[PDB]
RNA sequence: GAGCUGUAAGUAAGCUUUGAUCCAGAGAUUUCCGAAUGGGGAAACCCAGCAUGAGUUAUGUCAUGUUAUCGAUAUGUGAAUACAUAGCAUAUCAGAAGGCACACCCGGAGAACUGAAACAUCUUAGUACCCGGAGGAAGAGAAAGAAAAUUCGAUUCCCUUAGUAGCGGCGAGCGAAACGGGAAGAGCCCAAACCAACAAGCUUGCUUGUUGGGGUUGUAGGACACUCUACGGAGUUACAAAGGACGACAUUAGACGAAUCAUCUGGAAAGAUGAAUCAAAGAAGGUAAUAAUCCUGUAGUCGAAAAUGUUGUCUCUCUUGAGUGGAUCCUGAGUACGACGGAGCACGUGAAAUUCCGUCGGAAUCUGGGAGGACCAUCUCCUAAGGCUAAAUACUCUCUAGUGACCGAUAGUGAACAGUACCGUGAGGGAAAGGUGAAAAGCACCCCGGAAGGGGAGUGAAAUAGAACCUGAAACCGUGUGCU
RNA sequence: UGAGUAGCGAAAGACGGGUGAGAAUCCCGUCCACCGAUUGACUAAGGUUUCCAGAGGAAGGCUCGUCCGCUCUGGGUUAGUCGGGUCCUAAGCUGAGGCCGACAGGCGUAGGCGAUGGAUAACAGGUUGAUAUUCCUGUACCACCUAUAAUCGUUUUAAUCG
């Protein structure tokens, strides 16, 4: 389960072994949005005249998993309860640094 | 007054009522005395005029 | 704002309610002549009045029991 | 009571024409009638009213996209006034 | 615990770590109609009285309360009529009224087509329909019973007895029960004799009334006579009733939850190939193809501020129980029975005993009364004419959790997008209509054209996937050709 | 399929100019023709936005269409006196108590409701794309309330009201 800021690690579609980070996320549909991930063209119309323009679609969050702080690889996450207040870990290491 | 049945001498069979001999005396109810109807069995019974 | 309210003496709250719809009043007024650009203040004194009159009903159900 | 009976002004250019003259349209509660509506504007606006029309508008059908219904009923008065001036734009 | 302002996409303007949107418990608000109830009325409207209050020089206007009919409980008053009474008036209470899944249950009233190879007794059938009353069940229920052993010991339901015994234009057809095997199991309160009081007549004797106690039955019990005895038991499901404390479970939101990498084909891998790991978890669904190890989950374990529902332990609240005498007194009356006319019992009035309704008659009192299939005698069993009672049983418009050698868009609900289009004055009848793609990336720009449509270019794995969008049969309509 | 077949729902049109991609069919003009106890002008029932302006031409219009009672967007109905209610009653319908009835319910007294009838105060002119006895101007009338007042004189009576 991966926050609005993180840093991940593509394990499913074409662009499999990009690393990018989060910037949307979509929850209903649990759909991500990683910068240069999964890049579209539309054909947008004068508004100024438009042309073919180039963003980030949209891509399945279980097509995603997070980086291991320490060793640098990619692991599934925990939770645990400190000053009666939840964390995530990363099921190979410690403490998850997860503020922005 | 229930229903039956009256029958013919081939048995046919045709519905019919029984009727109560009601009478309309005047009987002593709460207080004041009224006139209301009453069989005439009840009245040979159980109740004063 | 439902803490803020339950500072209000009860004479306050009347006064408060009678200058909410006054303004609200101006700005459905504003909407109609085509020139308010903020619609998003109609929902919030609404909201206010609704708080209002909420707190002014609990304090005359609470005394009733009292009394 | 008399920001409830007002709810809105009208502006078309037979409202406009009116208002070259002292009259102003309103769209009102489809509750009151025009003595609530001459009491009304006078606390309102603070003016002096001569005298009040008022007339009913039936709902109309209207579409949008095979959906078919109808408009809110209304209410509409006419408000002539003596003395004073009501600021709109 | 980070996004959010319905389906519902946009833009605008905003909200939110000082905790929003969202989920559960409890509160507040709740226009008008409708039993609709101040009066009226063509529902969703019109018109009022009375009392307060705002406003106005004052009217007009507005706001808030209250005002149906029967019923109950008080008070006052009182006609034809003298006392009285019928009425009448005032004030408190809020008892009824209407609706439903009204499926199942209990009552009232009750067909016909049909079968009998026609039809009338009979059958369909006490069925359909209609009306009334209710409950989570209802009804029945504590022997005036079943029987014929050496008997049993309230009721209801299941299996058998058995398509037997019986009934029947002895036709068509209708059709038990006891014994035996099981589920469940529970018993009680009155009326009367009598006693103690109180009260009116009365003459203080009696009568009657009111309260209380007592007391409840068959190989007879109880009153009375006498002799032996006391607070432990009992309880809100009948057996009399209220209400407190402290607990324990279960609902109504949730939380944690093990273990995988690489290459090939490909638009994309979960597939193939190779090497690993978890399992109290290899149920299931998603993810760009087919995943125990990617996501939501699963096995397992944990969790409640508040409101309900059960259930314990205290509290609480009630209350003596035996024996002998047995025939001095009490033991349910227009009742039981009978005649006439009917109905229900498997049973068509018959050898009809047994049980109910209408109309008339009309008992007995323990040496009594009833039943054992006309009746009589002897035997055996029971003790009517007052009332209450859980469980085992029936049903599903619903709610929660699940299941299927059940359907897969002419099927399955009439209805996957509707009691709606539409039809009918009305009651009423009643459709057709699912699928782009993994992702809108839903075709910028150029050309012909008023547009609609099209040809290129571009997106995409694919556009003969372009919204009349998966696949795209046949009938039917065309264009071009080899032989004729 | 029948088949490019039957039909296209009573009738008089002609020409010039205009607009448009496109005109027998739309707009303007002249001439001609038809009704005229009516194909003219008012008010009711009934319908329910069909009304007006700007834009449109896929479907509807028995052809066409640049037009439309069709599609889109925005507008339009003003009352003390007009017709109803806050007035009256007819037929009829309901009906407190009441009478009758297996149930359901049927009838009916006082009283209510109910116009198609009785009562009842406003006319002339101006003005819009769309309303007018309603808006504006002029001149009226009818109810009700308060002030300013002659007449008012126990409130029997008297004026008064009843
Ligand atoms: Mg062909």
């Amino acid at each position: 389960h991966i926050k609005k800021g993180d840093n991940v690690k593509v394990i499913a579609g074409k662009d499999k072994g990009k690393e990018g980070k989060v910037i949307a996320t979509l929850p209903k549909k649990d759909r991500v949005v990683v910068e240069g991930v999964n890049i579209m063209k539309k054909h947008q119309k004068p508004t100024p005249e438009g042309g073919i323009l180039e963003t980030e679609a949209a891509i399945h969050v279980s097509n995603v998993q997070l980086l291991d702080p320490k060793t640098n690889e990619p692991t599934r996450v925990g939770y645990k309860f400190v000053d009666g207040k939840k964390v995530r870990i990363a099921k190979k290491s410690g403490e998850e640094i997860k503020s922005n | 007054a229930s229903t039956g049945n009256r029958r013919s001498h081939a048995l046919n069979s045709t519905k019919r009522r029984w009727n109560a001999n009601l009478q309309k005396v005047r009987i002593l109810v709460d207080g004041k005395p009224k006139k209301v109807w009453v069989s005439a069995r009840a009245l040979k019974s159980g109740k004063v005029t | 704002k439902a803490k803020e309210i339950r500072d209000l003496t009860t004479s306050e709250i009347e006064e408060q309610i009678k200058s909410s719809k006054e303004e609200l009043f101006n700005l459905r007024f504003q909407l109609a002549t085509g020139q308010l650009e903020e619609t998003a203040r109609i929902r919030t004194v609404r909201k206010t009045i609704a708080r209002l009159k909420t707190v002014a009903r609990e304090r005359e159900i609470e005394q009733s029991k009292a009394n | 009571e008399a920001r409830d009976i007002l709810k809105r002004p009208v502006i078309t250019e037979k409202s406009s024409e009116a208002m070259a003259e002292d009259k102003y349209t309103f769209d009102v509660d489809t509750r009151v009638n025009k003595t609530q509506v001459k009491m009304a504007v006078e606390e309102i606006f603070n003016v002096k009213v001569a005298s009040v029309n008022i007339m009913n508008y039936k709902p109309k059908k209207k579409r949008m996209g095979r959906y078919q219904g109808y408009t809110n009923k209304r209410r509409k008065a006419i408000v002539t006034l003596k003395e004073g001036s009501i600021d709109l734009f």
